[PDB]
């Protein structure tokens, strides 16, 4: 309700930055589990 | 008592006459004020036209007025409900406002017989034998906003017949009265034709010797020739010009004397200030004149003595203060003829109430 273009730009860079991380968990699993 | 106190700084020359009439015991507080002593309808557009004022700043001026809050309570009894139980404890205002505006509340995007009863407009009721639901929501919810709003707005057989009346009844076919005049016919006409002025000596001339004169008129202008040199001679016009002449009978008086100067601004905001006070004493005097009832009485007697408390105590002072600069300026006169013309009135008022008793 107060600069949507804000509000939008905020979504985005938590989309980017969730997906970076979970690429990131799934890499450390990876990792991990090849070291089990 | 405070709000008295406000309302008497709000005024500071009433505050002043206040204390002069008060302290001075002159009047009472209670005599003082007994004679002394907005609503908006509900608009359909307080929630269009009203939006979160979007400042470049990121700024969410939402402006939170009182009445746009009871506007919207008025016509969401709704969202009364919500503030009432939510607030102080519940939630924060500009919370519940910002809340308000997320949620889709925000963002939504019969008595008369004869013509509304339309289930009962048909006699043959039989068995059913012989986005659709957003726009009907959006429909609902405008039919009821509209209808809190008409309702805001306020805050049988014979109802039958009556509206029946009224529908079917032609204006044209109808009475056309309207002669709700009283004509007026005076009496004696002549009184306007020499009215207000008073009768005039307006003698009449003589006998038949009238008519003799305007003979006598007649033949001296009947052979007449115009004249240029005696129309004028220069004796009639020193005359003229004399008359004429700056201090001549014609120039009445002269030159007069500047005022301003003869009394200080002082003297005069104060002399201003007695003549408000007295022309508000003699108002309240002459608004309880005439003494139609015993309870009048009483009330111009204590107007009386006002008078003459706030005359000894406020332009005796003045009178001694014009004194002592020997201005030449009679003001207090003036202030004296008004307060002896109320007295004199008063005086001649108790003879009269004597008189008619004995």
């Amino acid at each position: 309700i107060e600069t949507p273009e804000q509000a939008k730009t905020r979504e985005r860079s938590e989309k980017i930055k969730l997906e970076f991380e979970t690429y990131l968990r799934r890499a450390m699993k990876r990792f991990n589990k090849g070291v089990h | 008592l405070e709000e008295k106190n406000r309302m008497l700084q709000e005024d500071p020359v009433l505050f002043q006459l206040y204390k002069d009439l008060v302290v001075s015991q002159v009047i009472s507080a209670e005599e003082f004020w007994a004679n002394r002593l907005q609503d908006v309808g509900i608009s359909a557009a307080f929630l269009a036209d009203v939006r979160p004022q979007t400042d470049g700043c990121n700024g969410l001026r939402y402006n939170l007025t009182s009445d746009i809050i009871e506007s919207i309570f008025r016509t969401y009894p709704a969202v009364k409900m919500k503030y009432a139980e939510n607030v102080p404890h519940n939630m924060t205002e500009k919370e519940f406002w910002t809340r308000f505006f997320q949620s889709h509340y925000f963002h939504r995007d019969g008595v008369k017989n004869p013509l509304l009863d339309l289930t009962a407009l048909e006699d043959k009721p039989l068995d059913e034998g012989y986005k659709e639901n957003s726009n009907a929501a959006i429909i609902k919810r405008f039919n009821h906003h509209s209808a809190m709003v008409l309702a805001a707005g306020l805050r049988q057989p014979a109802v039958k017949r009556a509206k029946l009346q009224e529908s079917i009844e032609y204006e044209d076919l109808g009475k056309n009265n309207s002669v709700k005049t009283i004509a007026l016919n005076l009496k004696k006409s002549d009184r306007y034709y020499h009215g207000p002025t008073p009768i005039q000596s307006l003698q009449y001339a003589t006998s038949q010797d009238i008519i003799n004169s305007f003979q006598s008129i007649r033949q001296e202008m009947e052979a007449y020739t115009p004249k240029l040199t005696q129309v004028l001679s220069s004796s009639a016009a020193s005359s003229t010009i004399t008359a004429l002449s700056p201090g001549g009978a014609l120039m009445q008086g002269g030159t007069q004397q500047a005022i301003n100067q003869m009394v200080p601004n002082d003297i005069q905001s104060e002399l201003k200030h007695l003549y408000v006070a007295v022309g508000e004493l003699l108002r309240h005097f002459w608004s309880c004149f005439p003494v139609n009832t015993p309870f009048l009485e009483e009330k111009v007697v204590k107007m009386k003595s006002n008078l003459e408390r706030f005359q000894v105590t406020k332009l005796c002072p003045f009178q001694e203060k014009i004194r002592r600069q020997y201005l030449s300026t009679n003001l207090v006169s003036h202030i004296e003829e008004m307060l002896q013309t109320a007295y004199n009135k008063l005086h001649t008022w108790q003879s009269r109430r004597l008189m008619k008793k004995t």
